[PDB]
RNA sequence: UCGA
DNA sequence: CATCCGTGAGTCGAGG
């Protein structure tokens, strides 16, 4: 229970950290998905078979990282080490 | 930077240099304050950095003897009786003698008051000594200080640490558009301005025969005429504005040695290193937290803290192997909109405005006849446009620089102007800036109370006194008793008394507190100027009492109390502040550390010739340095990639940075960093 | 425990006037007068000089032969020039004076609708052989607009833009007599103080202040 | 020898290293920074570096 | 957040804006897109605002001593040409606003931004990695502002009054909304003690149980309290769910609250919570009335009275030396004492003469900033100044700064002042040097595994046994135990175990062991736990920053180095001692240690100290030779009396320090063994930073120490 | 007055009378 | 650009958003509008009370759980709208076991209780309770010593009078970025009202009230302004 | 030479 | 235990 997380504090990191073994893992976890998203948008224009697009509604001009970091919180992604 | 700055630089005493010592060779014994320095070298004035104690200022009354030692003036005492006869003494000579402090009470004839007096002795040792044993006494209280040290009011109330910065920063004050004298002075402000040589002094007496902004002409008594030419808007060594203006009107009887026209930071022949501001000692919504400073918009809308800066831009047309550089108005692939502010030659016209990236001197050079691109050859046949062999090498405005072009100086080998071998046309373009004070500009007082401008509120937001007068500057209370520089508070009290004026009560006699107070000060006009000489001047008793005599305003109302405080209204909420806030006037100097110069940033740019790292410096459009200590901070965080990035694709990966740029502009993903070219250098240096 | 519509009295002086307002709610006066003070000092319409042009001058940083001051100090003195214009569109003033003697604000030639309110204002000291031909442009605005805005528009190289202190208000304050006597006699009396630049009356300044504020608080009354 | 050279007495370090024919296995912070490799710490280690992220089978295109 | 100038950003995001410029057809190609930016066409400002959306940047501030010298922020565009900074990270960067310059670095790669937003974001790094203490906390105007409203003023207006006569109970409000409308009229003071019914604040743990029986307090459940209106407002920031605090907010108080919030409540709550505090403090720092006038700085009444008393005591000493009864080394040694005492008496004069209203004192006694020793220097007297040698000058500065020091006084004060700045410049070069060596020795030290699984640990003196009975909290508790994890079950007298093995030590878990009476616990350490490369996760324990178990991959070695080298500037043993230890030099003191335990045979001669030791267990007499300049260390004997100096017949353990000074660790190694010499080093190191008020958790020191004994010599091939 | 030598503006000085020698 | 007016809701209170104001007007409008809602709106509250079995305060009322203190406090939170300015009187009597509420109150004509479910006092068996209430009209807040003579001196108790129908108001001023200017002010206002009137209504009255004041100034010339 |  | 040579001795920025 708290006040609404604003800007880059959202999604709240505490709830993010719960779905991962450690802080360091969360990073590569997020970014490697962010790359997939940005590939999807660039590939899509001229390439089929791209990585699956945003599993959540993309905010207007939402950064690829900002998209990935939300679906992690939505548990829509699988975690492998 | 300012007149005083130069004067002090002429009186520096450096231990560095050939014949002397290096910086590393200097131990801790050399730098600190020695007993002999008294009256010879200032104990306060010395740099803060790694040069501390190795650079010193020569004391005011000191002079150099034909044998290269430092003599200092002392008053001679025959037998308890002070004589006006003065002899200069060298250091070792003083040791064999016994010196009395200057402030030791003296009979109206010249005799001492108490048998035992304060006495200076060899090895910096002090002891009370009967008057029969007094040989000499100090000339003046302010004998041990330097020139810049002596302009710090209530010096004896500020600790050496902040007093030190106080001196060092006055040399950093910037000449404003017009200069006000300080309400509170020490008396040194006069002699310093004159001796600086950056004002205009009349050689021989007479009458002002004709005055103009350009020059002043004086008719001597003997008949001869001497004309003085005004320096008008000239660039200093540090891009400040040396500008002189005539004091006297036409037909003024002027005597010799009088200032007839002062220059930068000078008002009526006095050092004017800043403005007199209305201060308020209170924390204010955090906007002055940790030495930051809050300003009144008035200071912007009335150019109170506005200064002029001039830069000097240069370029030359040389002889090349492909012909010669020719300066011209015809530059390849440029519209007539950009060239609009040029003459027929290729130079900018005087009075025009310039922004960064714009063109000043249109110069073109014949480029090497290399086989142009087969893909650019192809592009030149479609549109049928033939390529010129001349590449644009024009002089463009450096980033951040801007203003009005206030003069052009052309030199031509053609016009017999003797140039270095290989140059044809050489151009100089002087651009001036009217820099209004802004957030991040470093402000300061004389007490080492520095600080940058945090926020400038609209004039209505400002905490204001009863009669609606908004304060100028809001200093933070927290940062005062920590620095032991409570002279700034003393200046403020005396600052208000000097603004409101005062009048002691003579009814029932002259009050006992104002008994040592000279007659001339028992009655003071609004906005009067006074002197508080170092180790003399105002005492805490007289100050408190003067706060009681503060004259009421135009509405017949007194504005501050005997405590020195007053009641303010928050210009935001309207409700009055719960407690009395200390209010008065303090002299504030605009320091030459402005954001417009200091700010800098760079995407990409030039690169080091060997290491293929970025170049360094704002002058080179170079990148910052992520040093060894910053690398640790990275590792400690465990951000391997960020650290990898910074030391690879951001730095010296020849192929890396290029593909990074392409990936970004194409909207793609950042590629994997390659091998640092720097490392390749090492393996070639080891081989 | 009492109801009375509030008044608005006035005690005058040529350049400044005290307005008295009572009876008001307890502890209401201070935040009421301040609301006015922050309206006056900021958004009261007036007029002043925007840009100028001088014969033989191409930029702010030079000297005209035969005059004691330089252009910078001249432009600087003109900051204190008090003007009132009716022409909502920009107009052009004039000033030309030769030979020995002093030049002032009186020597300005204001066209139809423009009035100078301080003729004795010192501008420059023209010595012998000194000539000065100036061309001044005045506009109507409010608050403070910096010179720097004029130049990028397309202004010719002859023009020298000058800061604009449109606010015809000088100094404003207030005081409050709150009868805190334990009764239903508890109220606050407001005394507002307004001083102008002899460009407009203190009263008219308070009028334009009210007209502004009324149009602002009215949006709190309109329904959703 | 890399980590040793970039510390102190670099000339002493090298003379000795070149005689002993010392081979450096590039496994260390200082060692990895110089050649620009990912430092063997934090997100640099394989345990976190080689991660496969996939959408849950439940998560499917609309 | 951070205020990133509009001109700065446009150059940093240059090829990022060019991207979107040719996107939205503002430019036809990439070349023209460049020209648009350089010309600074009015379009780009709209484009840039989009590009920098939640795209973090780095703010560095040299010198970068610890890893908090570089932190990430969410970039906010702003008119002007200056970087705007959050007041709370000032403690981390050691950055004031007297012209400081901060570098800015823009992360590009996908991972980089992730490492920036997660690892290095300022709202995640609240705690210091060196002590676990909160660095991002109310610091100056903030603390003073809060200390204001939370102070209980006795006779202030609106105060609670009991009913008597014909007038009922005065000063009881139904709700905080009512009391607010009271001060607004002007009846209630925000600092006066009153009674109010609250509905949105959980009562103290002690009172909730009384009023609810721990029925679980609920937003809506009412209760009566006895505080001030201010203290209520402050508790609306903690906010709900946190037990009410009815005290005045000294810095030590607020420090604990955050630290407690650091433990329990999640990071984003703490971040938002601490943000509210800053706002409140600043708003109230303004209306705090904290102001400095010549008036509020007052000279003591007994000024000349006290100084004339000791000057008289001095002239006696002068005349007693004039007859030559006193030694010269004794004369000054006594004059020092006379004036050292005088200054204290001047200090006492102030505190009482000064009202707690006095803003000079109000700031001092509230932990906001400043020492009273400064206040003494300001209004009382300067005191003793230091000789070039360092010894304290026989002559005292009787003048305060408010009175105006005499000419000759200023000069000698200046002398010391500059040398003080000289050494301050030199130690920094020594500290930074020691730091860089410390980094090099411990780079290969990384958290590699989850657990070593060894049962080896080391004993911790939890608490001393008080002589009269009961117990006393050891003074090393916070730095030697609080962050450790157990390696052996902690049992009291009974068979009942209090804290298991594989369990982190927390604040209550210490109290569970403290009330149980057990005064010694075995804990996992970096020293004991042996793993191949670096160290495991378990033994290192709770990461001082996270407040949880250290992650697998943390470069604890370098962090340890930074944690030690960071505050290395504040020293007088002194800093050289720290180097002398970490470099393992045969010490200056060279205090001997007993080779074999036994009975002590003191046989002092006036020309030389000789010490013989008769072996406890048979053995042959071992004898040392000592110089009379050193003195025997007052070791805590079997008598449980430490103040007993070494005497013949006493009993010393093996390796027990004989005389004062420092024991050669090399001898400690051969005599007492590898493990022992590690524990001596750790605490001898600690003893240096303790003296200057620095608290580094033993964890960091151990990491470096471990890297010292990793090698063994070769006796036979 | 302080320095009554050149023809300078009058700056009044709290002082003990300083007449040894000008700067 | 002309300014807007916005609303984020809750049953008893709501937040209002005003933007964009001309730079330096957020604080010019801020504190002024607050002191209006809290002081310049007329309502009705309790001036004084009377209890039957009370001759002094320290002793609690015969048959009641709560002390004399805790009942006054509950009554201060009673929301009432009276139609006539002149002081009226309402009675509340109840006996036996149970709980007395604001629905039990017997109101005069033109006087309405808006929170009939408010807890007041817990009575037990053989517990008698007769109270005489005094209701007036006014503005803002009035202390109890000023009401020490408004009841019969056989048990007259002076109470804090909270006439104002607005309970608590706070405001923050952030900056909106209009055009190229980031100087414009945005005004956020929080307003909580009684169960008597809606906050959305409380502002319109507090808004209309202030329009009248600034009329006096405007009346003189109505010179110049632009929206 | 200067700034933190 | 004391000498002679070699190797250390904070970071970042600015300028000419
Ligand atoms: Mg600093
Ligand atoms: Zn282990």
């Amino acid at each position: 229970g708290y006040d609404t997380p604003l800007g880059i504090t959202n999604p709240p990191i505490d709830e993010l950290l719960d779905r991962v073994s450690s802080k360091y893992a969360l990073v590569i976890y997020a970014a490697k998905r962010a790359r997939q998203i940005n590939d999807y948008y660039n590939q899509l224009g001229e390439g089929i078979l791209e990585y699956v697009g945003p599993l959540v509604e993309p905010g207007l001009q939402e950064k690829p990282l900002s998209i990935a970091l939300r679906e992690i919180h939505a548990d829509l992604l699988e975690h492998t080490e | 930077n300012n007149p005083l700055s130069g004067l002090t630089h002429k009186r520096r005493l450096s231990a560095l240099g050939p014949g002397g010592l290096s910086r590393e060779r200097a131990g801790l014994e050399v730098r600190d304050v020695h007993p002999s320095h008294y009256g010879r070298m200032c104990p306060i004035e010395t740099p803060e950095g790694p040069n501390i104690g190795l650079i010193g200022s020569l004391s005011v009354y000191a002079r150099v003897n034909p044998f290269g030692f430092i003599e200092t003036p002392y008053r001679k005492v025959v037998d308890g009786v002070v004589s006006d006869e003065i002899v200069y003494l060298t250091a070792d000579e003083e040791d064999r003698h016994v010196v009395a402090q200057a402030n030791s009470p003296i009979d109206a004839d010249g005799r001492f008051v108490e048998p035992r007096v304060l006495v200076r002795r060899k090895a910096g040792e002090v002891e009370y000594v009967p008057s029969s044993e007094v040989d000499y006494m100090d000339v003046s209280p302010r004998q041990m200080v330097s020139v810049a040290t002596a302009m710090i009011p209530f010096l004896e109330h500020d600790d050496a640490n902040r007093a030190l910065m106080g001196a060092n920063m006055q040399r950093q004050a910037v000449p404003l558009v017009r200069s006000e004298a300080p309400l509170v002075g020490t008396g040194m402000e006069l002699r310093a301005a004159i001796d600086a040589g950056d004002v205009v002094v009349a050689e021989e007496s007479g009458v002002i025969e004709e005055v103009s902004a350009d020059y002043i002409t004086v008719m001597h008594d003997n008949g001869t005429r001497r004309t003085y030419r005004m320096r008008k808007f000239a660039r200093s060594n540090h891009g400040t504005c040396a500008n002189q203006c005539p004091i006297v009107d036409a037909g003024d009887r002027v005597e010799a040695g009088q200032v007839i026209a002062d220059g930068p930071c000078t008002d009526d022949g006095e050092m004017a290193l800043g403005k007199n501001l209305l201060v308020a000692i209170m924390p204010w919504e955090g906007h002055n937290y940790e030495d930051a400073i809050i300003l009144s918009n008035r200071l912007v809308e009335e150019d109170v803290l506005t200064s002029i800066h001039i830069e000097e831009h240069e370029i030359d047309a040389r002889d090349t192997k492909l012909g010669a550089e020719e300066i011209t108005r015809d530059i390849p692939n440029i519209s007539d909109e950009v060239l609009a502010d040029l003459d027929e030659r290729g130079i900018v016209r005087i009075g025009a405005e310039v922004r960064d990236g714009d063109i000043l001197v249109g110069k073109v050079t014949p480029k090497g006849e290399t086989e142009l691109t087969p893909e650019e050859r192809l592009l030149r046949a479609i549109f049928g446009e033939k390529a010129r062999e001349v590449r644009d090498t024009s002089l463009k405005v450096p980033h951040g620089e801007s203003g009005k072009v206030i003069g052009i100086r052309v030199f031509s080998r053609e016009d017999e102007d003797e140039l270095p071998a290989g140059v044809n046309e050489l151009v100089r373009v002087y651009v001036a800036q009217k820099r209004k004070i802004s957030d991040g500009d470093k402000l300061a007082g004389r007490h080492g109370n520095k600080g940058v401008i945090g926020k400038i509120l609209p004039v209505e937001d400002m905490p204001f006194l009863a009669d609606g007068t908004p304060v100028d500057i809001i200093l933070n209370t927290h940062g005062v008793p920590r620095r032991m520089n409570i002279g700034q508070i003393l200046e403020t009290h005396l600052g208000w008394c000097a603004h409101s004026g005062w009048k002691v009560d003579a009814a029932k006699g002259v009050p006992d507190w104002a008994a040592r107070l000279p007659d001339e000060l028992l009655e003071a006009q609004p906005n009067a100027i006074v002197s508080t000489p170092v180790f003399d001047g105002a005492q805490e008793a007289e100050l408190q009492g003067l706060l009681s005599c503060t004259l009421p305003n135009r509405d017949g109302d007194v504005l501050v109390d005997a405590d020195g405080k007053a009641m303010l209204f928050d210009g935001r909420s309207g409700e009055p502040f719960p407690y009395p806030v200390t209010v008065g006037y303090m002299y504030i100097m605009k320091l030459h550390h402005l954001v417009d110069d200091k700010i800098h940033a760079r995407s990409t740019g030039p690169y080091s010739m060997i290491t293929q790292q970025p170049l360094g410096g704002k002058a080179q459009f170079g990148g910052q340095r992520f040093g060894e200590m910053e690398c640790w901070a990275m590792q400690a965080y465990g951000a391997a990639y960020t650290l990898q990035e910074l030391l690879t694709i951001k730095s010296d990966d020849t192929v890396g940075r290029v593909k990074v740029y392409e990936a970004i502009v194409k909207g793609e993903n950042i590629p994997e960093p390659g091998i640092p070219e720097s490392f390749k250098v090492l393996l070639k240096e080891l081989q | 425990i009492s109801q009375r519509p509030t008044l608005s009295e006035d005690v005058l002086t040529d350049n400044r006037s005290q307005f008295v307002i009572e009876p008001l709610e307890p502890g209401f006066g201070y935040t009421l007068g301040n609301s006015l003070r922050r309206t006056l000092l900021s958004s009261i319409p007036g007029a002043a000089v925007t840009s100028i042009r001088i014969d033989g001058v191409l930029h702010e940083f030079t000297t005209v032969p035969g005059v004691k001051e330089d252009v910078t100090e001249i432009i600087l003195n003109l900051k204190s020039l008090v003007v009132s214009s009716e022409e909502d569109e920009p107009v052009t003033m004039y000033l030309r004076k030769q030979g020995p003697g002093e030049v002032t604000a009186g020597d300005i030639v204001p066209p139809a609708g423009v009035t100078v309110h301080n003729p004795g204002m010192h501008i420059a000291t023209l010595n012998d052989k000194g000539k000065l031909e100036v061309e001044l442009v005045v506009e109507r605005g409010r608050g403070y607009v910096p010179a720097v805005q004029n130049r990028a528009s397309g202004a010719e190289i002859g023009r020298i833009p000058v800061d604009s202190i449109y606010s015809p208000v000088l100094k404003v304050t207030y005081k409050v007599d709150a009868t805190r006597v334990e009764q239903r006699t508890d109220f606050d009396k407001l005394i507002l103080d307004v001083e102008t630049k002899n460009s407009i009356s203190p009263r008219d300044a308070l009028a334009s202040a009210g007209k502004t504020l009324v149009e602002l608080f009215g949006l709190a009354r309109e329904l959703n | 020898w890399l980590s040793a050279a970039s510390f102190q007495e670099t000339t002493r370090v090298l003379t000795d290293a070149a005689i002993n024919c010392r081979s450096d296995k590039l496994n260390g912070l200082k060692e990895n920074v110089i050649i620009g490799k990912l430092i063997p710490a934090g997100t640099g280690i394989n345990r976190y570096r080689n991660i496969a992220v996939q959408p849950t089978e439940e998560a499917r295109a609309a | 957040q951070c205020g990133l100038p509009k001109l700065m950003a446009l150059e940093l995001f240059k090829p990022f804006v060019m991207k979107r410029l040719v996107d939205l057809n503002h430019a036809q190609n990439i070349k023209s897109a460049k020209r648009m930016v350089e010309r600074q066409r009015p379009q780009v400002w709209d484009v840039l605002e989009e590009v920098i959306a939640e795209h973090p940047v780095l703010l560095n501030r040299a010198p970068t001593l610890h890893r908090l010298g570089i932190q990430a922020f969410e970039p906010m565009l702003v008119e002007g040409k200056a970087i705007q900074l959050h007041p709370l990270v000032c403690e981390a960067f050691n950055a004031d606003f007297d012209g400081d310059q901060m570098a800015v670095h823009l992360p590009l790669s996908a991972e980089a931004q992730a490492e920036a937003r997660i690892l290095m974001l300022s709202s995640n790094n609240i705690l210091s990695p060196a002590s676990g203490r909160p660095l991002a906390m109310p610091r100056l105007d903030m603390v003073t502002g809060l200390y204001y409203l939370t102070t209980e003023v006795p006779g202030d207006t609106g105060e609670y009054q009991p009913a008597s006569g014909d007038h009922p109970e005065t000063g009881v409000y139904s709700s905080p909304a009512e009391a607010i409308m009271a001060a607004d009229r002007g009846v209630l003071s925000v600092r006066a003690k009153i009674k109010v019914r609250l509905t949105q604040l959980r009562p103290p743990v002690e009172i909730e149980a009384e009023l609810f029986g721990h029925s679980g307090w609920q937003p809506g459940d009412a209760w009566m309290a006895e505080t001030t209106l201010g203290r209520v407002m402050f508790n609306e920031l903690l906010p709900l769910g946190y037990p009410f605090v009815n005290k005045q907010m000294h810095k030590k108080v607020q420090a604990a609250i955050i630290n407690d919030l650091a433990e329990r409540y999640p990071m984003i709550v703490v971040a938002q919570t601490v943000d509210k505090l800053k706002d409140a403090g600043f708003y109230w720092a303004t209306r705090s009335g904290v102001t400095v006038s010549m008036a509020d700085v007052l000279v003591p009444p007994r000024k000349k009275e006290i100084l004339d008393h000791y000057e008289e005591r001095a002239d006696k000493v002068e005349k007693q030396f004039q007859r030559g009864a006193l030694n010269h080394d004794e004369r000054n040694e006594a004059l020092v004492e006379i004036w050292k005492e005088a200054t204290d008496e001047v200090g006492q004069a102030l505190r009482e003469h000064y009202p707690d209203d006095n803003p000079i004192i109000t700031i001092v006694d509230s932990g906001a900033t400043g020492n009273f020793t400064q206040t003494r220097t300001l209004a009382g007297m300067k005191g003793l100044v230091t000789n070039p040698k360092g010894e304290f000058i026989p002559r005292p500065v009787k003048s305060s700064f408010r009175e105006g020091l005499t000419v000759l006084e200023y000069f000698i004060n200046t002398h010391g002042a500059r040398k003080g700045l000289a050494d301050t410049a030199l130690r920094t070069a020594d500290s930074g040097y020691l730091t860089r060596r410390l980094v090099d020795v411990s780079q290969d030290v990384i958290v590699r595994e989850h657990d070593c699984q060894t049962e080896r640990g080391i004993v911790v003196e939890l608490a001393e046994r008080a002589p009269d009975g009961t117990l006393i909290r050891d003074p090393y508790i916070e730095t030697s135990a609080y962050a450790r994890t157990l390696g052996t079950d902690a049992v009291d007298e009974a068979g009942n175990v209090i804290v298991e093995r594989g369990q982190d030590l927390g604040d209550p878990e210490i109290d569970a062991l403290l009330a149980a009476g057990i005064t010694q616990v075995k804990v996992r350490s970096v020293l004991t736990c042996a793993t191949s490369t670096g160290v495991c996760a378990t033994c290192y324990g709770r990461s001082m920053a996270t407040g949880k178990l250290v992650d697998i991959g943390e470069a604890v070695g370098i962090v340890a180095a930074q944690s030690i080298g960071e505050p290395g500037t504040q020293l007088t043993g002194g800093l050289p001692r720290v180097q002398e230890l970490f470099e393992a030099r045969v010490p200056r003191g060279k205090a001997p240690i007993a080779d074999v335990t036994g009975r002590v045979r003191l046989e002092d001669g006036e020309r030389f100290y000789k010490i013989t030791i008769v072996p406890d267990d048979g053995g042959e007499e071992v004898v040392y030779d000592k110089i009379s300049k050193r003195q025997r260390l007052r070791v805590f004997k079997h008598e449980d009396g430490s103040e007993r100096v070494l005497s013949d017949g006493d009993h010393v353990e093996v390796g027990q320090q004989l005389m004062e000074g420092s024991a050669d660790p090399h001898e400690v190694l051969r005599v007492q063994g590898p493990r022992e010499v590690q524990i001596h080093l750790v605490r001898e190191v600690q003893e240096v930073y303790r003296a200057q008020g620095v608290s580094i958790h033993d964890k960091h020191i151990e990491v470096i120490v471990r890297q010292m004994l990793r090698r063994v010599t070769i006796i036979d091939s | 007055s302080n320095n009554s030598v050149p023809g300078a503006p009058n700056r009044v000085s709290f002082a003990k009378l300083r007449e040894p020698l000008e700067v």
